[PDB]
RNA sequence: UAAAGUUGCUGCAGUUAAAAAGCUCGUAGUUGGAUCUCUCUCGGCCGAAGCGUUUACUUUGAAAAAAUUAGAGUGUUCAAAGCAGGCCGCCUGGAUACCGCAGCUAGGAAUAAUGGAAUAGGACCGCGGUUCUAUUUUGUUG
């Protein structure tokens, strides 16, 4: 079930089973790589990213083509970004509740879901500064988390 | 050519690597086989009279091997009739680490040089044309594995009888009864 | 969330069994679950089983002969030394004369009689009878 | 019912259910290759697309994001690989 | 640095450090040896205390304390005293009649000796038992290892 | 104390008999998915070292007062006991087991935790560069 919901959803996606290149897929590793490379510089998440090469360009999945994640090949290029997107979008979600609660201070609801929010912030903020991919001293402070943003 | 990792060449070795440069220098595809190497080669019998020739090539080059292992495992049946030919990339095996090895690993043994890893990397490459689309273990009363192997419906009469030198290869270099059909449901 | 895959592998062929299935499906596979249906099977109580093959983790199909009353699991994992045995086998085992409990040792998964014979102790896993 | 058994057919019976429930997962969508009567070049698209793509040689909307399956326009004559 | 920031005189007491010095007893070069012993049980003297120069009488290497008895392991868990440590033995205790165990820990104060430098919280450290050093160390920090994340 | 499975670890209950917090979040605690199969002086490949990756577990070996308990021998007239006694000077016992946890030790390596190589200040390999280096001067050292 859901973290934070009631809901016991199942959709998700379901890989094939085999790993392999599709047969219509004629970009080398290298083009995927530099497509990849491209759409990090237009300014996109490596999910935005799979989900244009996925759509677009037939790219079924990057990890069979290239043998890499798209993560794993934008740091290796050296254009990740500072932290990790999901914490990124978590923070983003955070500083706008927080954003309408200042100006709706009767929104229960709102602040709950504020709760919530940042409750899956602090979990997430401390995995990766267990992986240290966060520095140890980096915390989520709600005072200039919009910078962070 | 032909390298052996531990430079011991043998005279089936040469031979072979007489037929490979024999294509090398004149074929429609002399343009790959100069660059491209084996590390070794071998024959064994599968049971009744056939014979299969496991080629054994280093890694990085199974890939563009592979890009052209069709029409060359054509070529080298037809030199050899009636023995069939197997191109298998020469992997090791890295043995689990335990607390009493003397000196044998420095560093994290990689996922990719362990015994199960490497054993399915060989049933991948022993059956290249036919892409390997289903797996199942079963365990027979006595407690011997027998696996399953289904293949792609894109390639199948073209390695039909291949079914029968490759388990007999599987058999030799892995030790494990497999065998190979293919299914109806895609 | 699920811990003890072999827990819910054996409550599955518990519960398949008891409504009189000829096949049960086991998810997720591991080698705990293979090794432990290894050991029912050698001593008759199960039959045959295949390990179907995907790329994130197995499933077992397993063919049910009736001849299973109660396969069990010991959670959590009890060391259990060789004098320990005569209790546990006690506790579990519904009579001196069959049944069996599972301990995985360093020698392998193993029945409680084969642990006495290499004369050696481990952690119990489960029962079946 | 006697799970994986040739003998009873079921190509019926295992993609009517559930893609993560199935014996070996697959998922149930598919890559397609498009042409456009106005353009000269294959393109390739994901089923369940959520992009509105556009030809690589022109400005058309080949597909829009629908709540599953994504809408081709009309014309465009669209064929499913492997 | 200046190892003289106390009231008295900072010497190791087995080395005479002022020998007579004339022109051939001086050609450049004052000299001063550093006394220090190897410990037993296959403990390697860090190289910090042969060719340092700190005095520390409680040291192993190069003080008065002999390392006899139990020999421990810890979890670095506070560096706030001088040349003193508190280190986090944790282990379990087994309860009989419930056949389980229960996570127990016990604090133990452990004199670091300035041959050690660069030690963190979360770092582990063999510590060897020796005689009363002050109301309640009675270990002496031997080995050193990094905790996980060295990089 | 057992009966008391009416304190439930084994092993209890919690809709209505006594009982689930009004509801979520949440640190500690507890619990956590799959996955990795021939190296130091030798006069027996023929004495040895680990300098390498840690524990839990299990098995073993040391060490561990007696008395008590268990238990071997022994007709106290029997028995509780006792450590005696037996044979025609002699013969014989005064055993043995258990002794939990922690500590010590040595095999096993399933299970469970844990570790390395990801800006390579990674493994092996030979090269460029430094030291009184317990002798690289039976000759008084230089």
């Amino acid at each position: 079930g859901r973290m934070h919901a009631p809901g016991k959803g199942l959709s998700q996606s379901a890989l094939p089973y085999r790993r392999s290149v599709p047969t219509w897929l004629k970009l080398t590793s290298d083009d995927v790589k530099e497509q990849i490379y491209k759409l990090a510089k237009k300014g996109l998440t490596p999910s935005q990213i799979g989900v244009i090469l996925r759509d677009s360009h037939g790219v079924a999945q990057v990890r069979f083509v290239t043998g890499n994640k798209i993560l794993r090949i934008l740091k290796s290029k050296g254009l990740a970004p500072d932290l990790p997107e999901d914490l990124y979008h978590l923070i983003k979600k955070a500083v706008a509740v927080r954003k309408h609660l200042e100006r709706n201070r009767k929104d229960k609801d709102a602040k709950f879901r504020l709760i919530l929010i940042e409750s899956r912030i602090h979990r997430l903020a401390r995995y990766y500064k267990t992986k240290r991919v966060l520095p140890p001293n980096w915390k989520y402070e709600s005072s200039t988390a919009s910078a962070l943003v | 050519i032909v390298k052996p990792n531990g430079e011991k060449p043998d005279e089936f070795e040469s031979g072979i690597s007489q037929a490979l440069l024999e294509l090398e220098m004149n074929s429609d595809l002399k343009a790959q086989l100069r660059e491209l190497n084996i590390t070794a080669a071998k024959e064994i019998e599968v049971g009744g009279g056939r014979k299969a020739i496991i080629i054994f090539v280093p890694v990085p080059q199974l890939k563009s091997f592979q890009k052209i292992q069709v029409r060359l495992v054509r070529e080298l049946e037809k030199k050899f009739s009636g023995k069939h030919v197997v191109f298998i990339a020469q992997r090791r095996i890295l043995p689990k680490p335990t607390r009493k090895s003397r000196t044998k690993n420095k560093q994290k043994r990689p996922r990719s040089r362990t015994l199960t890893a490497v054993h399915d990397a060989i049933l991948e490459d022993l059956v290249f044309p036919s892409e390997i689309v289903g797996k199942r273990i079963r365990v027979k009363l006595d407690g011997s594995r027998l696996i399953k192997v289904h293949l792609d419906k894109a390639q199948q009469n073209n390695v039909e009888h291949k079914v029968e030198t490759f388990s007999g290869v599987y058999k030799k270099l892995t030790g494990k009864d497999v065998n190979f059909e293919f299914p109806e449901f895609q | 969330v699920r811990m003890n895959v072999l827990a819910d592998a054996l409550k599955s062929i518990n519960n398949a069994e008891k409504r009189g299935k000829r096949q049960v499906l086991i998810r997720p596979c591991s080698k705990v679950i293979v090794r432990f249906l290894t050991v029912m099977m050698k001593h008759g109580y199960i039959g045959e089983f295949e390990i179907i093959d995907d790329h994130r983790a197995g499933k077992i199909v397993v063919n049910l002969t009736g001849r299973l009353n109660k396969c069990g699991v010991i959670s959590p994992r009890f060391d259990v030394q060789l004098k320990d045995l005569e209790k546990w086998q006690n506790n579990l085992l519904p009579s001196r004369q069959f049944g069996f409990i599972v301990l995985t040792t360093s020698a392998g998964i193993m029945d409680h009689e084969e642990a006495r014979r290499k004369h050696t102790g481990g952690k119990i896993l489960g029962f079946f009878f | 019912p006697l799970a994986k058994d040739l003998l009873h057919p079921s190509p019926e019976e295992e993609k009517r259910k559930h893609k993560k429930k199935r014996l070996v997962q697959s998922p149930n969508s598919y890559f397609m290759d498009v042409k456009c009567p106005g353009c000269y070049k294959i393109t390739t698209v994901f089923s369940h697309a959520q992009t509105v793509v556009l030809c690589v040689g022109c400005s058309t909307v080949l597909c829009q994001p629908t709540g599953g399956k994504a809408r081709l326009t009309e014309g465009c004559s669209f064929r499913r690989k492997q | 640095a200046d190892i003289q920031t106390e009231r008295a005189y900072q010497k190791q007491p087995t080395i005479f450090q002022n020998k007579k010095r004339v022109l051939l007893g001086e050609t450049g070069k004052e000299k001063l040896p550093r006394y220090y012993k190897n410990i037993g049980l296959g403990f390697k003297t860090p190289k910090e205390a042969i060719e340092g120069t700190y005095i520390d009488k409680k040291c192993p290497f190069t003080g008065n304390v002999s390392i006899r008895g139990r020999i421990l392991s810890g979890v670095v868990t506070k560096m706030k005293m001088q040349r003193t440590i508190v280190i986090r033995r944790d282990y379990l205790h087994y309860i009989r009649k419930y056949n389980r165990f229960e996570k127990r820990h016990k604090n133990m104060s452990v004199h670091l000796s300035p041959c050690f430098r660069d030690v963190q919280i979360g770092d582990i450290v063999t510590v060897g038992e020796c005689r009363p050093l002050s109301k309640t160390v009675r270990f002496n920090v031997l080995k050193v290892t990094k905790a996980a994340g060295t990089k």
